[PDB]
């Protein structure tokens, strides 16, 4: 009688949805993690719960999500970005903790196939404090030169080594924090990372 | 600190070991004895016909 | 006649590969999983594959018949319209394919902004129509001529084989073939060097079981417009043409293995299906 | 607070043209379907026209259709076209939501006087007016020729009040349910084809008139009104 | 003193243990071994609701047993119509991240919440039509995994900063606070009575609360890994729990531990949701391994399984009157068995 009035209406709000989930599918999601005072802030700054920043760049909406908040453990949440486009980890070079959370995160069952997009930020503290100090402190088994390039390439290739997944990359980018290119080296990773998704969901790659 | 925390530690447990307790194959005769009870208007492990059946 | 055992041959063999791997892939797509952008080509490639399977007897029949109709005019005019529809839906559905995947690799934030079902599903409708559009010309101009009456076509044939051939050989081709050679050599870069051999692979493939299908068709096509019927060898180019339609339709058996069974996914909901 | 405001009402030659306004605010006007509801100065409620969420369904009246126009900056249009001289009347806008468990036909608007100078459910209200004093307890009755209850369990009757010089208000929806603000003393009864409406401890604010009107198809009919005066 | 109130705690535990072997005279087992098996039971899927796009985390039923809440990432709570399919609200979240949803048993009011650290409140019979946000509830510390309704103007949460919490919706306050938990408090079930309420959270324990007092009354530690979900008995003097440790375990309120588990051996996945049937006979869980098992309470055999579901079954709710139960699940669907 009236029922027709009420599928009408179910109807709507069904197209509603539709609309929505095809304006919704358009952002990419990056999930943006590392451990406190690594320069998370810094890199979502020159561009209580959850904190998610947007911005555009090159017509792209990236929706970037920071949950260093959460002060609970991450194994009855992590599940809820599965579907992130890719991960920001950051690394302050100049300061172990960092290395367990990227192996945890790394090699998650969640995140076999999520490309990690790997930010070694203080890039001219890392200097300065080898300058001052050896950069031996932190790694024991480190044998070589006590030169600022070296010594980063072995922190990066350190990180490098927690990955086992074959079908996900890493991009390693180093910051000074006095830069206003890291939504640019974001803009290529994430374009590279959706190129390998679409060849994927393809079955050609 | 850990003083406080352990005093209202060892508080609770008094307080859950005060609790007066009945012999357990009571309470599972109490569970079976409900379940029996309500046995006859539980649609899930008795198929409904469907005319009865919202679902149908 | 060794042509028409061999053409009938083919045509059973489609028939029973095809019938189960079209009819798998129809229910595990269409009913098993959710519309995406990548599922929509994939159901439609299948809708025609499986309406070629579904018109393979009819084709059986023919042959068996050795020329002879004892039907009207109008299962004449509609039962191969539906059967070239459907091929050459199929052609055009493998080049929204191509044309797709080198979308979202050449053109990824486009993609990203503008690619979703609702455009899928508007190309596929542009691709069904197009098809229709095709075989109007048969629906149009075959005829049943009356020793035994036998189904036949009536300068209109010179167009129409011409235009079949181009459009539905040389641009699929060429477009088909510019894309997969672009996708080979955007994977020499980055992540993709290492599996470059294999999308390599993927693509070589493809296109050649493409080709091996399609190209003899083309070819009798041709030489029937050069050399008359009543001159020597047109016997043997009408007798061959049985056997080459019947591997243009084999593309429709092939398809399902090629497209829908390299996805891991789709490999695996199959199985758990089965 | 809701609010709905009508407005074009005026003197108008026979034959001619008029348009109607219903200005809408308060609440959430584009998720709510329209109805016309027209008054004649002697007769009672007459329903119109409606419009649904969305405009995708629009429904008139057999003596209207053809001659009115539904259309819908949150406001509700009448087009009339041809009036006749049985077109003078005062003219509600009313908003009915639908969904399950919902109260259609729950607000009306102030009203706007106009003046000019077969198949459908009858619902038959037997008694035009009855006598009552306050205190007491007064019964309304209503039929309809064909069963207002549905296969899915819900009887489509309406009750409606019109105190003296207000518009209507919903009292009771689908034949047993209460409307919001409506007081407890109001309570509805039926079984299929014949209705009540059974108030207890009638107060000075429930005199006026009551109209009982279906939904379980269009056109929507009302009854002929049945008045109770004091004393 | 510390070390004195260590040894303290320690002859408590043991005494309560030994106080709790006290009444083990016989085991539920023992006492249902003659009864006869509910048999085979097979539910077959009724209804399919097909409106959400993102992974389905909560959903909850009415007190009329015809209509549904469900929760998404997708950034949506659907009011669905189980009868029609029909859907009959669309709200849309100021965080998509919600893990949890409850309906008021007046019906007039929908709960919210997840990683923003906040219970929000939703009026679905607002005057104006459209539905508002009444109410957001703003003092927990960590996520909310669980909320129920008591009545329309106070609500229980649970959260993942390892505490409950009891709300005045018209203040917006925290009325009592429910602490004790060493781990995220991630389940939430009600009494019959609504006089008190279980949680289980990641310590692998599970406490008796009372929402008046705001006290623990006992504490139930059977299982190995992180408790899921929970529920009541019907009668209100048991209720179950699922863990991580593919295990169910059902408890006695009276008797003070364990009575049954519920496992096999070819199960592995942790368990996501539980529920009990109308009588009780029937305890109904989600798996992780997409499935949901039907277990028999006072046998612990399996009696049914609830295949259909394409991802992780996320939720699952039995209806007050008993005729349905709907599972929820991370492929975006919500099915209705019978
Ligand atoms: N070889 C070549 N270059 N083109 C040649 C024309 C091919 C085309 N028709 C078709 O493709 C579709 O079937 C054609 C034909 C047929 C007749 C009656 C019933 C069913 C099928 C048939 C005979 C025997 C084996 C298969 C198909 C066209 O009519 O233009």
């Amino acid at each position: 009688a009236e029922e027709r009035a009420a599928l009408e209406r179910s109807k709507a709000i069904e197209k509603n949805l539709k609309e929505d989930g095809i304006s919704a599918a358009k952002d990419v999601k990056l999930l943006l993690l590392g451990a406190d005072n690594s320069g998370k802030s810094t890199i979502v700054k020159q561009m209580t719960g959850i904190v998610e920043t947007h911005f555009t760049f090159k017509n792209l909406h990236f929706r970037l999500f920071d949950v260093g908040g959460q002060r609970s453990e991450r194994k009855k949440w992590i599940h809820c970005f599965e579907d992130v486009t890719a991960i920001i980890f950051c690394v302050d070079l100049s300061d172990h903790e960092s290395l367990m959370l990227f192996d945890s995160i790394c090699n998650n069952k969640f995140f076999i196939d999520t490309s990690i997009i790997l930010f070694l930020n203080k890039k001219d503290l890392f200097g300065e404090k080898i300058k001052k100090s050896p950069l031996t402190i932190c790694f024991p088994e480190y044998t070589g030169p006590n030169t600022y390039e070296d010594a980063a390439a072995y922190i990066q290739a350190q990180f490098e080594s927690k990955n086992r997944s074959p079908n996900k990359e890493i991009y390693c980018h180093m910051t000074c924090a006095t830069d206003t290119n890291n939504a640019q080296v974001i803009f290529d990773a994430v374009t590279d990372i959706i190129i390998a998704n679409n060849l994927r969901g393809c079955g050609l790659y | 600190a850990s003083i406080a925390q352990a005093r209202k530690l060892v508080e609770q447990l008094k307080m859950e070991a005060n609790i007066d307790r009945i012999k357990v194959s009571k309470a599972a005769a109490d569970l079976m004895a409900y379940c029996e009870a309500h046995a006859k208007e539980d649609p899930l492990l008795t198929p409904v016909p469907a005319s009865e059946n919202p679902f149908r | 006649e060794p042509p028409v055992i061999l053409s009938m041959v083919i045509l059973s063999l489609t028939f029973l590969l095809g019938l189960p791997g079209n009819g798998l892939v129809l229910w595990v797509a269409g009913l098993k999983m959710q519309r995406t952008v990548n599922t929509i080509w994939f159901l439609h490639l299948t809708l025609a594959d499986l309406l070629c399977c579904l018109s393979l007897p009819f084709s059986l029949a023919h042959l068996a018949l050795q020329g002879q109709w004892p039907y009207g005019r109008f299962l004449c005019k509609l039962i191969p319209s539906i059967i070239v529809l459907n091929m050459f839906a199929s052609v055009f559905l493998l080049t929204a394919i191509s044309l797709d995947r080198c979308l979202v690799v050449f053109k990824p934030i486009w993609c990203q902004n503008h690619r979703n079902v609702g455009m899928a599903c508007s190309i596929c409708g542009c691709i069904w129509v197009v098809a229709f559009v095709m075989c109007i010309p048969v629906f149009v101009y075959r005829e049943i001529f009356t020793n035994h009456n036998r189904c036949g076509y009536k300068t209109p044939l010179v167009a129409i084989t011409i235009t079949r051939l181009v459009v539905g050989f040389l641009l699929p081709s060429v477009i088909m073939i510019a894309c997969y050679s672009f996708i080979v050599f955007r994977m020499q870069r980055g992540r993709f060097a290492k599996s470059q051999s294999k999308t390599f692979r993927v693509a070589v493939v493809v296109v050649a079981v493409f080709l091996v299908c399609w190209t003899p068709y083309h070819i009798f096509g041709v030489l029937s417009l050069l050399t008359d019927p009543e001159t020597p060898l047109g016997k043997t180019l009408m007798s061959w043409d049985h056997v080459c339609i019947a591997l243009a339709s084999a593309n429709s058996c092939f398809n399902p293995f090629l497209y829908a069974l390299l996805g891991k996914d789709f490999r695996k909901k199959a199985r758990q299906s089965i | 607070d809701v609010q709905l405001v009508e407005s074009g009402g005026g003197l108008v030659q026979p034959g001619g043209s008029r348009k109607l306004s219903c200005s809408a605010s308060g609440f959430a006007f584009s998720s709510f379907g329209m109805h016309w509801v027209r008054q004649a100065p002697e007769k009672g409620l007459e329903w119109v026209a409606y419009i649904s969420s969305g405009s995708g369904t629009i429904y008139y009246a057999d003596t209207v259709k053809g001659r009115f126009t539904i259309s819908r900056k949150n406001t509700l249009f009448l087009q009339m076209t041809s009036l006749r001289s049985e077109d003078t009347a005062m003219y509600y806008c009313v908003r009915s939501i639908y969904y399950y468990g919902s109260s259609p036909f729950d607000f009306w608007g102030q009203g706007t006087t106009l003046t000019v100078s077969g198949s459908d459910i009858v619902m038959t209200q037997a008694t035009s007016s009855v006598p009552v004093t306050p205190g007491e307890s007064v019964s309304i009755s209503c039929r309809s020729s064909k069963s207002l209850l549905h296969s899915n369990g819900n009887t489509y009757l309406y009750w409606f009040l019109q105190r003296p010089g207000q518009s209507p208000q919903l009292l009771i929806y689908r034949m047993s349910n209460l409307a919001s603000g409506v007081p407890d003393r109001f309570s509805g009864s039926g079984s299929g084809t014949a209705f009540t409406l059974t108030i207890s401890r009638l107060e000075a604010e429930d005199v006026g008139v009551y109209y009982c009107m279906q939904h379980l198809e269009y056109p929507l009919t009302f009854g002929a009104g049945t008045k109770l005066e004091l004393k | 003193e510390l070390d004195q109130l260590r040894q303290e705690a320690e002859q408590l535990k043991n005494q309560i243990r030994d106080a709790r072997k006290a009444c083990a005279d016989a085991t539920l087992s023992q006492i249902t071994n003659n009864i006869d098996p509910v048999g085979r039971i097979q539910m077959r899927t009724r209804r399919t609701l097909r409106g959400h796009l993102a992974k389905i985390y909560a959903m909850h039923w009415g007190t009329d047993s015809r209509l549904l809440v469900s929760a998404s990432q997708d950034g949506k709570l659907i009011i669905w119509d189980s009868y029609t399919t029909n859907k009959v609200h669309a709200i849309p979240l100021r965080s998509s991240w919600v893990m949890t949803c409850a309906y008021a048993p007046s019906g007039n009011y929908v709960a919210c919440g997840g990683l923003d650290n906040i219970c929000s409140i939703y009026n679905l019979k607002t005057r104006e039509g459209n539905v508002r946000v009444s109410r957001e509830l703003a003092g927990h510390t960590g996520y909310l995994s669980c909320c129920r309704f008591l009545d329309d103007n106070q609500i229980v949460t649970s959260s993942g900063d390892t505490t409950c919490a009891l709300w005045d919706i018209e203040t917006g306050q925290q009325t009592t606070t429910f602490t004790g938990h060493t781990g995220d408090v991630m389940s939430l079930s009600l009494a019959p009575d609504t006089r008190l309420f279980v949680s289980g959270a990641c310590d692998a324990s599970a406490k008796l609360w009372d929402v008046r007092e705001g006290m623990c009354r006992q504490t139930f530690t059977g299982h190995e890994s992180d408790i899921n979900a929970i529920c009541f008995f019907p009668n209100g003097n048991a209720f179950a729990t699922g863990s991580d440790d593919a295990t169910c375990r059902l408890f006695d309120l009276r008797a003070d531990q364990e009575l049954m588990t519920y496992s096999h051996d070819n199960i592995i996945c942790g368990i996501t949701s539980v529920s009990f049937s109308k009588s009780g006979r029937l305890l109904l869980a989600g798996y992780d391994d997409f499935n949901c098992n039907v277990w028999d309470a006072l046998k612990a055999d399996r009696a049914g399984v609830l295949a259909g579901h394409d991802n992780r079954v996320s939720c699952l709710g039995v209806t007050d009157d008993g005729m349905a139960v709907a599972t929820g699940s991370w492929d975006s669907f919500l099915k209705i068995w019978n």
